[PDB]
C-alpha cells in the first residue's frame, strides 16, 4: 500500500504569560513515532513508538537541534502575524503547520506538502507542483514573495523528494512489524427497541489497522445516508482504531438493511444484516 | 479567528466484561482553539491517574487528544468525561453507555 | 527526519 510521513508543529501565544506552548510530533501512516514538547521534562526530541528508540545519540541530537529551531521560527512568526493583521497584544494565537510525504507502493514518491494555518485557517501552502505557493490573503502575499526570494519552494522540493522519502522507506524497514501490517476489522452488529415503531441498527468495526475504512448502509441495495449517524474513527489507545455507524428504522422492516464494511485488510468487502 | 466546538467520545478499549480490567478512553476531536479541560469522573468524582496523547491535528487543521485510564468496570459504578472549551457556555459531561 | 529549515513567515 501506500504510505506517508508528515510532521505536525503547533505554536499557541500567551499574552502576560511569557513563552509559546509548542508541541510537534512526527508520524509515519497512522503510527506517532516522534514528539517534542516545551512543557516536558527533557526539553529534547523524544521517542514515541519502539522501534525508532534504537536510532542512536547523533540521532537525537540532531533532531533536538532541528525542533528546537522550528520552535524559535514559529515563535517570531507569532509575533510577525500579530504585526502583519494590526491585533493587540491582549489574545491568544496559534500557528500551525504540516510538512512530509507520501510515497506509493513501489515506496517512490508520489506527493509532498508544506503548508500553514493562523488561528484555524490556511495561511500559505505549496502547491502539488512544489514550485509555487497559494497564499490565503493580501497578508499570506508578504510572506509569498518573501519566500520566492529566498527560494523556499526549491529547498522544500529537495527535501520532500529526497530526504523525506529515503527516511520513510528507512523507517518502514526498521518497524516493519508495526508499520507493515494489516489488521482487518473485527465486526458486528448490535441492536435497540427505540419504541413500538422505530429501531436503531449499529454496524460496528473494532481493531483495525490502518485507520482508513468505509461503512455505509443499505436499503433494499441503495446507499441510505437519511437516518444514519457515523461517528468519527477513534483510537482504542492498543494502535488500532474503532468505528460505528447506525441507522434508525422502522420496526419489523430491518432485513432491508445491510452494513458494508471496506478495509485493507479485508480481501472482499463485508455484508452484515441484522436478525432478531 | 476559527473557533470549532468539540467532538467527544467515551468508550473502552476492550468490550467491557465486569471484573476484568480494560481502559476507559475519552476522545476529544474536531476542536480550536487548542486549549481544552479534560477530566474522566467515576461516580461523578475526578480519577488523578488519566494519560492523555500528544496535541496533533487533522486536515482541516483542527486538533485531537485522547485522554485514558486502566480501569475495572462493574455493574455498579458510573463513569463519565468531563470537558471545558472555550466554545461551551458551560462544561459538558458525557456518560459511559456500554454500546457507544 | 526533520527538514533543516529556518525561513520564517
Amino acid at each position: 500500500g501506500s504510505h506517508s510521513m508528515r510532521y505536525f508543529f503547533t505554536s499557541v501565544s500567551r499574552p502576560g504569560r511569557g513563552e509559546p506552548r509548542f508541541i510537534a510530533v512526527g508520524y509515519v501512516d497512522d503510527t506517532q513515532f516522534v514528539r517534542f514538547d516545551s512543557d516536558a521534562a527533557s526539553q529534547r526530541m523524544e521517542p514515541r513508538a519502539p522501534w525508532i528508540e534504537q536510532e542512536g545519540p547523533e540521532y537525537w541530537d540532531g533532531e533536538t537541534r532541528k525542533v528546537k529551531a522550528h520552535s524559535q521560527t514559529h515563535r517570531v512568526d507569532l509575533g510577525t502575524l500579530r504585526g502583519y493583521y494590526n491585533q493587540s497584544e491582549a489574545g491568544s494565537h496559534t500557528v500551525q503547520r504540516m510538512y512530509g510525504c507520501d510515497v506509493g507502493s513501489d515506496w517512490r514518491f508520489l506527493r509532498g506538502y508544506h503548508q500553514y494555518a493562523y488561528d484555524g485557517k490556511d495561511y500559505i501552502a505549496l502547491k502539488e507542483d512544489l514550485r509555487s505557493w497559494t497564499a490565503a490573503d493580501m497578508a499570506a502575499q508578504t510572506t509569498k514573495h518573501k519566500w520566492e526570494a529566498a527560494h523556499v519552494a526549491e529547498q522544500l522540493r529537495a527535501y520532500l523528494e529526497g530526504t523525506c522519502v529515503e527516511w520513510l522507506r528507512r523507517y518502514l524497514e526498521n518497524g516493519k512489524e508495526t508499520l507493515q501490517r494489516t489488521d482487518a476489522p473485527k465486526t458486528h452488529m448490535t441492536h435497540h427497541a427505540v419504541s413500538d415503531h422505530e429501531a436503531t441498527l449499529r454496524c460496528w468495526a473494532l481493531s483495525f489497522y490502518p485507520a482508513e475504512i468505509t461503512l455505509t448502509w443499505q436499503r433494499d441495495g441503495e446507499d441510505q445516508t437519511q437516518d444514519t449517524e457515523l461517528v468519527e474513527t477513534r483510537p482504542a489507545g492498543d494502535g488500532t482504531f474503532q468505528k460505528w455507524a447506525a441507522v434508525v428504522v422502522p420496526s419489523g422492516q430491518e432485513q432491508r438493511y445491510t452494513c458494508h464494511v471496506q478495509h485493507e485488510g479485508l480481501p472482499k468487502p463485508l455484508t452484515l444484516r441484522w436478525e432478531p | 479567528m476559527i473557533q470549532r466546538t468539540p467532538k467527544i467520545q467515551v468508550y473502552s478499549r476492550h468490550p467491557a466484561e465486569n471484573g476484568k480490567s480494560n481502559f476507559l478512553n475519552c476522545y476529544v476531536s474536531g476542536f480550536h482553539p487548542s486549549d481544552i479541560e479534560v477530566d474522566l469522573l467515576k461516580n461523578g468524582e475526578r480519577i488523578e491517574k488519566v494519560e492523555h496523547s500528544d496535541l496533533s491535528f487533522s486536515k482541516d487543521w483542527s486538533f485531537y487528544l485522547l485522554y485514558y485510564t486502566e480501569f475495572t468496570p462493574t455493574e455498579k459504578d458510573e463513569y463519565a468525561c468531563r470537558v471545558n472549551h472555550v466554545t461551551l457556555s458551560q462544561p459538558k459531561i458525557v456518560k459511559w453507555d456500554r454500546d457507544m | 527526519i526533520l527538514g533543516k529549515f529556518l525561513h520564517r513567515l
